[PDB]
This record gives C-alpha cells, structure tokens and sequence, in this order.
C-alpha cells in the first residue's frame, strides 16, 4: 500500500515520521521530498511519502497520482490555519477517484505543541465529515503523544 | 585532466571502448578520432604517434591498442607505465579479453578508468584494493549493524505496539654578470600635512580623566627629483610627547639630528603616495595639559536655574578658531535666557542646545563667560561638548624646511597643518 504523510513535512511532519521510523527526531532540513519507508504489517508493507505540502511539492504529485491505499494526514494541531484553505484543495483529491481507495486516518500531530480542536471541530473543518465512500473513524495523535493508532489502522487494512 | 579521454582499442577501425572526460561537442572530436585510429593513416609500425601536437598515444598489446591521447608536453616514463599497466590490469577488470567481457563488465572498466586516474593522476597501486574503494566499502557495514539493529528494537518494540493497540654562486655570479588645499596646484612639489587629533574628557569638577593626542607628518612628493630629500623638524614641545619615525626612516638620525631622512638615504621616497614619516603620542591625566579649561557653574535660583560657563585659555601657543562650546538643554521649559556672554550664540529647540560660539581665543584673550537662565537641574547642562580647529599644532613641532640628500640644498615645501577634536566633553 501506498501510504500518504503529506502536508508541509519539515514541520515535525516529518519529526512525526522520524519518530516512527528510528524512534527519532527530525535530523534533517524540513524535508519538501518522499520520505520512504515500508513499515510490515499484514505484510502489506506500507510506503510511505512523508512528503511536504510544500508548494511544487504539493504542486507536482502526478506521477504519484496513481491509486492510493492509505491515509494520513500528520497534523499540525496548533494548524487550524490551512485547514479551511486545506478543505478548499482537499475537494480535489475528492475529486480525484484513485483517492477513494482507502479507509483512513486522519492524525492529530501536534497536539502537546500547543493546543488541539474538538475532535468533531476539525472533522467538519477539514470537511472530514462528509465522507464514507471510503470508512472515516477518527484518530488522534501528537508527535510526543499518540497510541491505539493502531486500532485505527487495525480496522483500516482490514476494510 | 591530462586527458580528455580513454579509449581502449581494439583493431578494428575501432576502439573497443571508451569514456569522455567532457562532454560539449559529440563524436565527432571522438568519432573523427575513431575514424583516424581505424584508418591508422596505413602507416607501419611505431607504438607512439603525435602528429599535430596531439599525441596518440597506444600500445598495441595484440589486436588491441590501448589509447590516451595528449597534444602538449608530458614526461614519458609514467605515462609508458600505463598502458603498459591497462596490459596488466584487464583479466582482472573484466575478466581476461575479448570484448564481451569487458562488455559485460563495462560499468567496471570505466570505472576503472576514473579511480585509475584521476584526471591524468596516477592514483595508486593494488587492483585488489582498488576494488575495494566502492561497491567493497567497510564503513556502511559497521553502520548499518549497529543502527539498523538500533532501529529494529524500536520497531520490534513497536510490532508489540502495534499489535496489540658556494656552488649557486658560481653560477649565479656568472649570470649576474572646513577645506584645506585640494589640488596639487596649490601644493609645492614637496608637501606635508600635519594633523593632530586630540580626544578628551573631563569632569566638570575640572579633573582630568583623560587626554589622548596623536598626531602625524604625512609626506608627499609630486615629482621624483624631490625622492630623496631631508625633513628638518623642530621640536619646542615639552609635553612629553612620545614620537615614533616610520620603520623605513633612519630612526638615529632622527634622534641626535632631529632630520626626517630614510635609513638608505639612496632609497628614494615614494611619489605621489602618502607616507606617514613620523607618528606621536602623548596620553596623560595631567590638567596642566588641557588645552582649553571649562568651567559650568550651574546654579538653582528659586524657580529657575542660571547657568554660568566660563572658558580660559592654558596653553597660550594657540590660536582658536570657530570654537563652539555646546551645552545640553532641558526641553519643554522653552528656550534659554542669554545674560551676559563674550561671543554669540545659536539655540537650537529640536537639539535642545545652546551653542555658544567664539570670541576667537588668543594669547591676548584668554578667557571669556557665558550666562543664561532656563528651568532645569544641573544634569541637565551635561554633557558639553566642545568643537574647534585650530591651524597651529598642539604639539610644538613644524618642519622649518626640507633639503636634498645630495648636497643638501634647501627645497621648497608646502604645509597643511591641523589641529582637530576627535572628542572634547566635559562630563
């Protein structure tokens, strides 16, 4: 499966991925690019484009407009500032039909880094409510926090 | 790069393979090349040409050449050694010859090439161990143990989550057999700016914390004939002043003559270039030294503060000019009341100053007195800062005249001297 990280990754985006990946931190420039790993589960292994939202790179995707998989969305939960801007591009990936072919997760990140919104607040925001083409519980994270992520995956490869 | 490319050959018309340093052009330099080499220009035998300042440089080791190709001067020895050495190197490279498994093995040959040589460098010794540079490391093994592993546990750990949640000489003896003057118009052919900067600070109890004076000779000569000359310097000076002469100036000289002369009196001054012949210094505590005393009495009247400054004139060598003394206001009050003063004065509402200006200081008047009333403490008079030139040196030093090395006529010269105020204040 093709797992998707996107927003802008240098944020602890990709600090959320580092943390995962090693156990570690981001110890890199804020990284624009595909960020790859394949992590094995149901021995699907999952790889992963921990890939900044950055402005080409959230610009030029197309030879990864494919077919996706999986979904997260790494969360910056003291971002409640492109979400709405965010829902504005998001429509287009509902526009696209590769992109719905995947039950997901969004991830709450950045949640300790200051604060976080209604679980339901954001979930209209995004305009996260409106789906079930494709399953949508809802799962929290941090990026120094964040467990039974898993049940929200456990449930997801095994739409 | 001594060489722009390889090309390892074979006979037929051909060279078997090869590799382009740099790209630009296309074949053409390499195809017209190969074109040649096939051709071999009929010629017999002879393991080297050059023609045309190039070199082409080959072996034949069989049916086969082994070129390098080179258009100006090298040492042979070296270069012999290489194609000689390819001779030794391919059955390793890419396997024994024949042109398949070098075919095969082509990556590795080019990149023999590369680690061989390093734009027209022997790089070393030891197939074996050329191997090993790359793709034969060690260092990303040792890594990659440890950290992989590393990261294996936080993942292991992870699935857990998861899951639930003399000689020289010979020869070398044989072989060796305000505006001051601007323009030059105005400026003799020998010229001399003195300048002195003198930087100051004192109570306004009159101590003195600190003086500072230096001061320069800056010599310029417009015309050659003037090259060697001899500065004549009087010194009335009983300050105390430190001088220094500049390393090129004979510094006895200067001592027991008291003459500006370079060490090698041959040697000729530079033309039409400052040089700064001699340099002084004086730095002391002493009152005695300050040039000009001021003294501010400010005062509180009921109601009302009235400020009375009086200057005086120390050293009566000096004549000063355009002297301003500026002293600090309250603001908001309105402007000054001016009483009595020696000289005039220029208030300033945006500043918030009182400049008081002149009466020029000489000998003959040595001091002189201000007063005014403005509502206002007495801190609020300081700092005053005090601004001047003076066209007589502090120091008492002049260069009366200037003469020639040969025969020591006088020469005529021309002199700018000032005497300026880095900083004057009186706390």
């Amino acid at each position: 499966m093709r797992i998707l990280m996107v927003g802008l990754d240098g944020a602890g985006k990709t600090t959320v991925l580092y943390k995962l990946k090693l156990g570690e931190v981001i110890t890199t420039i804020p990284t624009i690019g595909f960020n790859v790993e394949t992590v094995q589960y149901k021995n699907i292994s999952f790889t992963v484009w921990d890939v900044g939202g950055q402005d080409r790179i959230r610009s030029l995707w197309r030879h990864y407009y494919r077919n996706t998989e999986g979904v997260i969305f790494v969360v910056d939960s003291n971002d409640r500032s492109r979400i709405g801007e965010a829902r504005e591009v998001m429509q287009r990936m509902l526009n696209e039909d590769e992109l719905r072919n995947a039950a997901w997760l969004v991830f709450a990140n950045k949640q300790d880094l200051p604060e976080a919104m209604s679980a339901a607040e954001i979930t209209e925001k995004l305009g996260l409510h409106s789906i079930r083409n494709r399953p949508w519980f809802i799962q929290a994270t941090c990026a120094t926090s964040g467990e039974g992520l898993y049940e929200g995956l456990e449930w997801l490869s095994n739409s | 790069m001594v060489l722009l490319a390889a090309a390892v050959c074979t006979k037929a018309g051909k060279a078997i393979v090869s590799r382009q340093f740099v790209e630009m052009t296309r074949t053409r330099i390499e195809g017209l090349l190969a074109a040649f080499p096939k051709l071999m220009n009929t010629g017999k035998q002879h393991t080297f040409v050059e023609t045309e300042s190039v070199r082409y440089v080959y072996q034949p080791m069989e049916k086969l050449y082994m070129v390098l190709i080179t258009t100006k001067n090298s040492n042979i020895l070296e270069d012999l050694e290489t194609l000689r050495l390819f001779s030794r190197v391919i059955p390793e490279y890419c396997r024994a010859l024949e042109e398949n498994e070098i075919s095969e093995h082509c990556f590795d040959l080019i990149f023999a090439f590369d680690e061989i040589v390093a734009l027209g460098y022997r790089e070393n010794v030891n197939l074996a161990q050329i191997r090993t540079f790359t793709e034969m490391d060690s260092h990303e093994e040792k890594v990659f143990r440890a950290v992989r592993e590393t990261q294996e546990r936080e993942a292991k750990a992870e699935m857990r989550r998861k899951a639930k949640e003399k000689e020289v000489d010979n020869f070398v003896d044989k072989l060796k057999s305000t505006k001051v003057h601007a323009p030059p118009i105005n400026m003799e052919s020998v010229h001399m700016k003195i300048e002195e900067k003198i930087t100051l600070t004192c109570g306004r109890d009159g101590g003195l914390q600190n003086m500072e004076l230096h001061g320069m000779i800056m010599l310029r000569i417009s015309d050659d004939k003037f090259g060697r000359i001899r500065l004549h310097v009087e010194n009335e000076d009983k300050k105390g002043v430190q001088l220094q002469t500049h390393p090129n100036v004979d510094k006895k000289l200067f001592t027991a003559e008291s003459l500006i002369g370079l060490k090698n009196p041959e040697k000729s001054f530079p033309v039409n270039s400052d040089v700064g012949v001699l340099k002084w210094r004086l730095q002391t505590t002493e009152e005695s030294f300050i040039p000009l005393t001021i003294n501010c009495w400010p005062s509180e009247s009921g109601n009302g503060c009235d400020v009375n400054i009086e200057y005086e004139l120390q050293e009566d060598n000096l004549e000063l000019n355009d002297v301003v003394i500026t002293i600090p206001l309250p603001s908001g009050v309105g402007a000054p009341v001016i009483g009595e003063i020696d000289g005039e004065y220029r208030h300033d509402s945006r500043r918030n100053t009182l400049e008081w200006c002149l009466p020029v200081i000489d000998a003959k008047n040595k001091s002189g007195s201000l007063e005014f009333s403005i509502p206002g403490q007495p801190n609020d008079f300081f700092p005053v800062q005090v601004s001047f030139i003076s066209k007589k040196n502090y120091c008492n030093i002049q260069v009366t005249k200037v003469t020639q090395v040969d025969g020591n006529s006088p020469v005529r010269f021309s002199t700018e001297t000032t005497f300026l105020v880095d900083k004057y204040e009186i706390l």
